[PDB]
């Protein structure tokens, strides 16, 4: 059981501002063999099923606007925004496939604060 | 007398020393030897000799026959890896126990090429191809057929003659290698894949089993004789 | 004396020794360490009929 | 497109392991699909995959037993096995899909489990 | 060419899809010479009425079969003048033609590993004990190795694996020894020499060698085939002869 | 030179055939190939030599095959001598090197290595002589001594060593001393003509029994001695080679054994030592 947790549980950021969410692993997945790193971001709101944003954690899933920018490598992950909305209060996971058994991120809320 | 001088090393025993020493049994009548068949004279000829390697040596087919048996299968098989295993003759858990590691265990160093055999025991109405590569060390592990056509590479058509040879040529930067394999002295990958696939009449089985024997070629040796980390005992057997 | 004078395993890239027997039995000599002869045919190929590699097996 | 439709409410009462079914717009070769069980009071974990186009099936250690899968190639329709159903086997229950050797393209709606009696 | 014929005394033997024929470790057998000989009267050579081809009992080839050994000459006792001059003598030498024989079909498949191992010291089910000679070989018929442990007291511990000497399996092609794949082949014929440390030896309390049969590739068909396939031993005793000549061993 | 091991000639390119790397194993033979029959290659003078593999270098490296310990004092008579009946089944790793061959023919060279020490207790010696030990070797049939004072120690035809403490170990030379042609290290076979008693190779193991003792009677302390055989085979002729042991050895006197795993599990088929991450290789 490989766990990729988040940090922090939330920031409850302003709109109109940059947010920088991370993903910490437990063992590193990126595979030296053809150079990709196993990690996807996934959108969850209270209601309706999760929809996948990035996939290889620096590439994003098409219908997914500009806002959303993956980084970082290694053991170490980050997804940047530059301009957040107020419809995008959600939960976002970090989802790895790099092996068994699959385990999704701690997840991270979004509070009320502007 | 005549005046001697003692050196270093007198009064010792070594055990791997050549000197002569007094008969216990003066003028004994040793029994004639006769003509007994298949002697031995070097151990290199033992390890010239197939054997049959256990490929499939997962955790449930150790204790069964099944560690023998290399199974294909006939479907669209074009992205399946029939088995892939570091080239380490003397440890590695696929070859340390064959009639060719058991030798090399007991040598700290060994060279040359190696022979490996293999056999399709499948019905007489399947017919397959199959590429076998060997992927000498510097890189990744070939993931597809695609980057293990690079290497040295047998295309090998499943007929009327069952076995087909892979020979593994000696690619080192060094004269020898060691039996207890490091990253320095490693000696690449070996690899199997599809290259048409399996294909059977109405009535044969779909799936079939390959066989692998490895041997040593006539120009293979080993050096540094050592003890094989194989056998131990807590106390005096009675 | 019948002192033998062999040769010494030296790299195949001044190499002699000599040698006495103080003893009356052959049991008491030194090893036999030079003597390399092989013949793997017995093991590899104990067939009754020859085998050529280019030929087919059958 | 290659929505997963889902199965309906199953509540019941425990002891009373529900199949829960999904459905496919894809070819059912070469491609995989996996349920997820799903409860704000858990967060999300992972219970196993069925691999069509390479007929195999592993399971997550703590449902171990606990769970089995099995499909049909001319049925275009998934479902799970369950196994001593509890009343803490409350959630919304998902369906995704792989259509890479890894990631999950698309996601079931996600069919909720309440165990009561 | 996959055509063979083996002629011994009054017998005869043809195959059609042969692969070849293996020699001991590449000497064929012959008479004791005046050189190694140790036993001082004249010995018999009833070269026709006992070096010929006898055929042990049939056995079946499973789908979870396992394997089976022989233990020779004991297999041979009751078989022709070759047992009474056993019985009557007491001492033995002769080398023996091998002939297993299994034919199947074009539409089934396996691979059967057919060894000859001198001196197969075999080991006892519960380690503490001994065997017992029934327990090694009972008559022509066959003993079966297991897929698992036996847990007998006196029995030979037949786990397939290990062969029953206690060594790797896949190992035991340093002997004389033939595949039959019946992709390829239907026969196997080994011709062994009389291996010992003695020039003669008694032929009822020791076995020069055991014939093991040993499948790597499971048999395999499909419903529409012939389900029974019997796997046929052949052994002809060659260049035989026998000193110490005195009353009947077993009455 | 003696015994150099085969040259690569060098190849090049061809389409032809005759292809030798097809082969069938069913014949019982092991194919002669060389990868210049399946690749292009470069002619290469090997000089390699395979002098070190033979069976003359391979067994003639003295190895231990009995520990014995003997005190030199009293009490319990048995206590103060030693004795053993020949074996080469006691120490796994020269039986293991023996069981490679059926059949073995050779010299040997016996060393001795005698080591003792002082015992605990009250009335301690503090201050004795060296200590000279006795190693007599009895063939089958002889007499054997009941005490380490007994009349049985004159060997006026069993070979003995009077060894002293501070030289080098004791040594000799023994020819091929067997009844029959070689040493059978196997033996598929009873000792009764009727298939009972005795089964296996103990039966034809008769080469006798070697006992130690204290020459010195001391008699102010006790002090206990440990005498260690080290055998060293010359002249060596091997037949009929098996394959080597894989169960560890249980007894002395059988080949009994438990089943083990044929070698070591690996996590897959396609296993080369990597994370191997999921996909098109590992599910
Ligand atoms: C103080 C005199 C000591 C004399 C000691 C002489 C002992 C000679 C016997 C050793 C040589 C043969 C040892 C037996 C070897 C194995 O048991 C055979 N391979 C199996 O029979």
């Amino acid at each position: 059981y490989i766990e990729a947790s988040q940090s922090p549980s939330s920031l409850a950021v302003s709109v109109g501002e940059k947010v920088t969410m991370s993903c910490k692993s437990s063992q590193s997945l990126l595979y030296s063999s053809n150079q990709k790193n196993y990690l996807a971001w996934f959108q969850q709101k209270p209601g309706q099923s999760p929809k996948l944003l990035i996939y290889w954690a620096s590439t994003r899933e098409s219908g997914v606007p500009d806002r959303f920018t993956g980084s970082g490598s290694g053991t170490d992950f980050t997804l940047t925004i530059s301009s957040v909305k107020a419809e995008d209060l959600a939960v976002y996971y970090c989802q790895q496939y790099y092996s068994y058994p699959y385990t999704f991120g701690g997840g991270t809320k979004l509070k009320i604060k502007r | 007398g005549l005046p001697t001088m003692l050196t270093p090393g007198s009064n010792q025993f070594l055990t791997s020393d050549d000197f002569q020493s007094p008969s216990a049994m003066p003028q004994f009548d040793v029994t004639p030897e006769m003509k007994i068949p298949g002697e031995v004279h070097n151990l290199m000829e033992i390890a010239e000799v197939d054997s049959v390697v256990p490929v499939n040596n997962t955790k449930e087919n150790i204790n069964s026959m099944e560690a023998y048996r290399i199974p294909v299968t006939g479907g669209d098989q074009l992205h399946t890896q029939v088995f892939g295993f570091q080239m380490q003759p003397g440890l590695n858990s696929v070859f340390k126990r064959t009639l060719l590691g058991e030798i090399l265990n007991y040598y700290a160093h060994w060279s040359g090429s190696v022979k490996l055999t293999f056999v399709f025991c499948g019905s007489a109405m399947a017919t397959g191809k199959f590429l076998l590569a060997y992927s000498p060390p510097g890189a990744s592990p070939p993931q597809n057929r695609k980057q293990a056509m690079l290497g040295t590479h047998v295309i090998w058509d499943v007929g009327l003659q069952s076995s087909c040879v892979l020979c593994i040529p000696w690619i080192s930067q060094t004269h020898y290698r060691l039996v207890q394999q490091d990253e320095y002295t490693s000696a690449g990958y070996v690899t199997c894949w599809y290259q048409t696939g399996l294909i059977v009449p109405p009535g044969a089985p779909p799936s079939c089993t390959i066989l692998c024997f490895a041997s040593a070629c006539n120009d293979f040796s080993v050096r540094m004789l050592r003890d094989t980390p194989f056998i131990e005992q807590t106390q005096l057997l009675q | 004396m019948g002192a033998q004078v062999s040769t010494q395993k030296t790299g195949a890239h001044t190499i002699h020794y000599t040698n006495i027997n103080y003893y009356k039995d052959a049991a008491s000599n030194s090893a036999n360490r030079q003597d390399f002869t092989q013949d793997p045919s017995k093991f590899t190929e104990p067939m009754k009929d020859v085998m050529i590699k280019s030929l087919p097996a059958l | 497109e290659v929505q997963l439709q889902q199965s309906g409410p199953e509540l019941a009462r425990p002891w009373a392991s529900v199949k829960i079914s999904c459905q496919a717009f894809y070819t059912f070769s070469n491609y995989g699909m996996q349920w997820v069980k799903q409860s704000p009071g858990q967060g999300l974990e992972w219970i196993g995959p069925f691999y069509p186009g390479n007929a195999d099936t592993s399971y997550n250690q703590k449902f171990k037993g606990k769970a089995t899968l099995t499909a049909d190639k001319s049925s275009s329709t998934a479902y799970m096995q369950f196994s001593s159903l509890t009343s803490e086997d409350s959630a919304v229950y998902y369906c995704a899909r792989v259509v890479a050797t890894t990631d999950f393209d698309y996601w079931g709606q996600g069919t909720t489990v309440t165990v009561s009696s | 060419d996959r055509v063979r014929s083996i002629t011994l005394g009054n017998s005869t033997i043809t195959t059609q899809e042969c692969a070849n024929v293996v020699v001991g470790y590449g000497v064929w057998p012959s008479y004791l010479q005046d050189n190694e000989a140790t036993a001082e009267d004249q010995p018999t050579q009833p070269d026709v009425a006992t070096c010929r081809f006898y055929t042990l009992d049939s056995i079946q080839w499973q789908k979870e079969s396992d394997g089976w050994w022989w233990k020779f000459p004991e297999a041979l006792k009751n078989m022709g003048l070759f047992g009474q001059n056993m019985e009557y003598h007491y001492l033995g030498r002769s080398g023996y033609t091998i002939h297993v024989q299994c034919n199947a079909s074009k539409f089934h498949q396996g691979c059967l590993l057919v060894v000859c191992v001198p001196e197969a010291e075999m080991g006892c089910s519960d380690v503490e004990r001994e065997v017992v000679a029934a327990s090694l070989s009972s008559e022509d018929t066959a003993k079966s190795f297991s897929r698992t442990e036996s847990n007998g007291q006196h029995t030979v511990q037949t786990v397939v694996y290990n062969a029953g000497m206690g060594v790797g399996v896949g190992n035991l092609t340093i002997f004389p020894h033939q595949w039959i794949n019946l992709r390829t082949n239907n026969s196997a014929t080994i011709v062994m020499p009389y291996i010992n440390s003695v020039p003669m030896d008694n032929m009822f309390r020791h076995y020069n060698f055991t014939l093991m049969i040993i499948p790597f590739a499971k048999l395999e068909y499909t419903e529409q085939a012939s389900n029974y396939v019997p796997i046929t031993v052949t052994v002809a005793p060659m260049c035989a002869e026998y000193n110490g000549l005195r009353l009947a061993s077993h009455q | 030179a003696v015994a150099r091991v085969a040259d690569t000639m060098p190849t090049g390119p061809r389409n032809t055939e005759s292809v030798p790397a097809l082969t069938a194993v069913e014949t019982g033979h092991t194919s002669q190939v060389v990868p210049g029959d399946t690749m292009q290659t470069r002619h290469v003078k090997n000089y390699h030599s395979r002098t070190e593999s033979s069976i003359e270098n391979f067994l003639c490296r003295a190895a231990c095959v009995y520990i014995a310990t003997y005190k030199s004092a009293g009490g319990t008579p048995t206590e103060r001598y030693a004795s053993w009946r020949i074996n080469t089944r006691q120490m796994v790793q020269l039986r293991r090197k023996f069981e490679l061959f059926t059949y073995l023919r050779f010299d040997m060279e016996i060393t001795f290595v005698i080591t003792s020490t002082q015992d605990p207790g009250t009335q301690l010696a503090q201050d004795m002589p060296v200590l000279t030990h006795q190693i007599m070797y009895i063939p089958p049939g002889g007499p054997v001594p009941n005490s380490a004072t007994d009349f049985a120690w004159q060997s006026s035809t069993n070979p003995s060593i009077f060894w002293t403490e501070g030289c080098a170990p004791a040594r000799m030379s023994v020819p091929f001393i067997s009844i029959g042609n070689a040493y059978s290290n196997f033996y598929d076979g009873w000792s009764h003509f009727t298939q009972e008693g005795v089964y296996g190779f103990n039966s034809l193991n008769n080469m006798g029994h070697i006992y130690v003792r204290h020459v010195n009677e001391q008699s102010l302390g006790v002090s206990t001695s440990t005498l260690r055989v080290y055998f060293k085979p010359k002249h060596v002729r091997a037949w009929v080679p098996r394959p080597p042991r894989l169960s560890p050895y249980v007894k002395s006197s059988n080949v009994n054994f438990k089943p083990t795993a044929v070698t070591t599990e690996r996590k897959d088929i396609n296993d080369v030592g990597t994370l191997r991450p999921v996909g098109y290789t590992n599910h």
